[PDB]
């Protein structure tokens, strides 16, 4: 059995991501739009957008706000792509190895990510995450607690207090494994598998970094990036 | 430094 | 009588702005749509993308080119807001009071600017010098070189060769006034009154720079604008 | 400094 100090998180992460990730896609007709790097622009409106989204979800993490404001920005600025990637798996469809968002025109493939700079060596990666990721069958709570663990990891460049955020994600662990173990029927290896996806996400973090790199560096893309990205994906150091 | 970012991180 | 020197600077002038001013106004389809501050995303890319353009058009300017970068960046920052007012004299109808550029959707009146931050202290002048500007009748010959001669201005913040730029400008000043005296017929007092619209210009930047400062320094307001836009209206100094 | 403006001011 689970108590209430465990639930309460749960209660709180759960209220977190429906406040936080809108299921009607409804603002992705404000973003410049996309073209069949074309991409580019439509993706880079779309990734900071989101980006405000895990700024939202992350204020709303039980202690996310009580650490300092140069450690709230080194785990945002490491883990917002990681964040990112695994928030999109809700719109992920195995039957078409896309991810839906409303009409044809926010459903983007393999190619469409290509038209924004990206190449299979992050894109082959990702939609065989996103694949073994949409089979673990996560429930909601399930969801919200590995984004919740993959933001509060300490070991992320730029991060003072370590023991805080440890003791942070520590206890979102033991929260997660006793939800699994009791509410979650033949979920035995499942905890093992979802801290597997999260070694997986620092390899294609990893990826994204050398290619970002890429485009930040010619002008004429960096330009069509929005402020945010900029900042966020950003080498500046507080 | 992070001028978004500190303001998003407000209220 | 005009000579061919003065002749091949109207004919590279006119080139130019045939080259980088759009009268079908097809990309304005690629901005973040207008809403009707929920007119700033959609009038920051129409600015960038003007932005572009007013690069494309002094590139093309004889003599801006041997200027060293610096110059043609401290030209550029200080004018451009210039530069867009003029060049967007070419959509104001003065039936409307309005920009049109093509639908409705992109036909701004004095309201839609209130939507990207803003107030009547600027749209008021701003609206003023359109319709006294529209009243001129100007030839595009003549449009093209007050253009060409608010860019090359050398009293201008960071300015280095202001000899140079000086005979630059004074050089496509002649040529205006013989353009007027020998082609433009009943035009004894345009010089004087084209020459007063660069002085209003001036004004309005300094109102605009005002105005640009209180968005610039809302960061919520400021992250809703392009790099190209913080950079060209930003105050760093090279 | 001023990266945009000198990329696009070169060819
Ligand atoms: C961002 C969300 C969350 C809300 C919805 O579920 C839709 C969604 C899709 C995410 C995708 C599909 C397009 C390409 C992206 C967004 C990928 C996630 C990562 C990937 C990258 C690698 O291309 C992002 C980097 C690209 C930039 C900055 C242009
Ligand atoms: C930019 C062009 C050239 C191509 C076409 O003729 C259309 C046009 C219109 C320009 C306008 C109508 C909207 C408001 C603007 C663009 C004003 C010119 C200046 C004004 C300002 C003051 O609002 C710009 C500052 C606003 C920002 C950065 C959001």
């Amino acid at each position: 059995m689970l108590s209430d100090e465990q639930m309460q998180i749960i209660n709180s992460l759960v209220e977190a991501h429906h406040k936080t990730y809108d299921d009607s896609y409804s603002d992705f007709v404000r973003f410049r739009p996309p073209v069949r790097l074309s991409m580019l622009p439509h993706l880079a409106d779309l990734v900071s957008y989101s980006i405000q989204k895990v700024i939202g979800f992350a204020k709303m993490i039980p202690g996310f706000r009580d650490l300092t404001a140069e450690d709230q920005i080194a785990l945002l600025k490491s883990s917002a792509i990681e964040i990112i990637m695994l928030r999109s798996n809700q719109s992920f469809s195995l039957e078409d190895m896309s991810w839906s968002c409303g009409g044809p025109d926010f459903k983007y493939c393999i190619n469409d990510v290509t038209k924004a700079g990206h190449t299979l060596e992050l894109l082959e990666p990702l939609v065989k995450f996103q694949v073994g990721l949409k089979k673990l069958k996560l429930h909601e709570e399930e969801h919200v607690l590995l984004m919740a663990i993959c933001l509060l990891s300490p070991d992320r460049p730029g991060v003072q207090d370590h023991v805080r955020i440890e003791a942070l994600q520590d206890r979102l662990c033991d929260v997660l494994q006793a939800y699994i173990r009791i509410q979650h029927p033949g979920g035995r290896l499942l905890y093992a598998k979802m801290i597997q996806k999260l070694a997986d996400l620092r390899s294609l973090n990893e990826e994204h970094s050398k290619q970002y790199r890429s485009l930040s560096f010619q002008p004429e893309h960096s330009m069509q990036l929005t402020p945010l990205v900029l900042e966020v994906f950003g080498s500046e150091v507080s | 430094r992070h001028k978004i970012l500190h303001r998003l991180l407000q209220e």
